[PDB]
């Protein structure tokens, strides 16, 4: 079975399947965590940075695409580097051309575009990694959640990489709760390193472990890591 | 490079307390051939936005073709398409100047005057301008062709700077614009009697008015005026 059929992105199994795409999901289970939630007024991404060795730093997980947008990544980084750099000139074109900032909802439909197109092609493969987008743009906070499928999802929160479900069902939980933390930023990232630590396991999140990103009303998207992430630890 | 036939004279705006004036007669001028005399030059996009240009109508056309296209494509997957999301006047007019400066650096210029006038959402006016070099300039009043030696000098005296705004009604508005058309159907060679003049008020919202004519105007003096210089019969 799936061994005859899982050899390009451009095979159907038996059952309507794409094994590659399911594989190149596979490398975001195995990514480490990350998380994202937003409220009315804020969206933050909470996201668990690993390392290498004792000696090796802990591999950025968040990227900035605007003054109003930025995402976490789960899997493989390349990937991420290159889908937030289509997003950045997303963004910019949109400005420039426009004098638009881009809406969240729009750069969600772009994501999911440019993946689907190395799903449907010989010679090429699909992205692995899964991304969560926040923004803040002229309909309020957002938080889409993009997998190599090409599916993009807009949601009040959630997870992904490795022990992600923990963090979820947590969310799903504090749902009525957390959407409501308008006005304080500092309440939304608790919040979050609360979901997020609902992952853990191997250790716990430490400063240079850590890293926090957050975009709101009156709140350019902005990344804080190591010593500006120690009052949450 | 090319060369302007079927033309459009004069596009007159000015900005008063809640809104924007535009106007522009409906002549299709052949060189000095008045020949086409239902020609609408004021462009509504939406319901905050009117584009007035002047120039070559067949490009003129053209970009009446790229507006209708820049709404229907906003549409596309945009649930606040008629909220939030819809075209501002800042976006259409951006967008417009961009094409004018590529046109331009591609030796190929669409040989136009254009006049964006209209009301963002947040109610500020929003009123610039752009031709076929590709220069913008924003002014309380903006005209094109003679509109720009003759009407400019007219509404400048009833919004000679920024704190007149606020001080001038519509109906004072409405009555300087309304004259100024006369007085351009006085001067110059390639005006028509026959105009369009609408209002974006950021209360009463896009008005149209469609077939206005020049009205009370001074032909009796002519009577009086005979040879030219000595001659007494």
């Amino acid at each position: 079975f799936r061994n005859n059929y899982d050899g390009d992105t451009v095979t159907f199994s038996p059952t309507g399947r794409l094994f590659q795409v399911e594989y190149a999901l596979e490398a975001i289970k195995q990514g480490s965590v990350t998380v994202g939630l937003r409220s009315n007024t804020h969206a933050v991404l909470v996201a668990l940075k690993r390392n290498a060795d004792e000696l090796s730093s802990y591999q950025k997980k968040i990227i900035k695409c605007d003054e109003h947008m930025g995402l976490s990544l789960a899997g493989l980084a390349p990937d991420a580097r290159v889908l937030s750099n289509y997003l950045r000139q997303q963004c910019n074109y949109s400005s420039l051309v426009f004098n638009r900032k881009l809406a969240v909802e729009r750069a969600g439909h772009l994501l999911c575009d440019k993946a689907q197109k190395n799903t449907q092609s010989y010679g090429g493969r699909p992205y692995g990694v899964g991304l969560l987008i926040i923004g803040y743009d002229k309909s309020g906070a957002h938080l889409l959640e993009f997998q190599p499928s090409g599916n993009v999802t807009e949601l009040y929160g959630t997870a992904i990489g490795a022990r992600s479900q923990g963090a979820k069902t947590y969310l799903e939980r504090t749902l009525d709760t957390f959407i409501k933390i308008d006005g304080n930023p500092d309440e939304l990232i608790k919040a979050g390193v609360e979901a997020i630590s609902q992952s853990l396991r191997d250790e716990s999140l430490t400063v240079d472990n850590l890293s926090i990103a957050i975009v709101g009303k009156d709140t350019p998207f902005t990344i804080y890591d190591g010593e500006a992430v120690a009052k949450y630890i | 490079t090319q060369q302007p036939i079927v033309t459009g004279t004069s596009v007159i705006s000015m900005k008063y307390d809640n809104g924007v004036i535009i106007a522009a007669d409906n002549l299709g001028s052949y060189g000095s051939l008045l020949r086409f005399n239902g020609v609408e030059r004021l462009i509504p996009v939406g319901d905050n936005t009117v584009v007035g240009i002047s120039g070559d109508i067949s490009d003129m056309q053209h970009i009446e073709r790229l507006l209708k296209d820049l709404v229907t494509e906003n549409a596309y997957d945009n649930p606040l398409a008629d909220a939030e999301e819809a075209l501002e006047p800042s976006y259409i007019f951006e967008y417009l100047a961009t094409v004018m400066y590529q046109r331009r650096s591609k030796m190929n210029p669409l040989w136009n005057a254009i006049i964006v006038a209209g009301v963002q959402s947040n109610g500020d006016q929003f009123l610039r301008y752009v031709n076929l070099l590709g220069v913008t300039y924003s002014s309380p009043t903006l005209a094109t062709g003679f509109g720009a030696h003759m009407a400019n000098p007219l509404l400048r005296k009833v919004v000679d700077r920024e704190s007149d705004i606020p001080k001038t009604t519509v109906q004072v508005a409405e009555e300087a614009i309304v004259n100024a058309m006369r007085v351009l159907y006085y001067r110059d060679a390639r005006s028509s009697r026959n105009f369009s003049l609408a209002i974006i008020d950021k209360n009463t919202g896009l008005t149209f008015k469609k077939n206005l004519q020049v009205e009370n105007m001074k032909w009796d003096f002519a009577k009086d005026i005979k040879g030219y210089g000595t001659q007494k019969i």
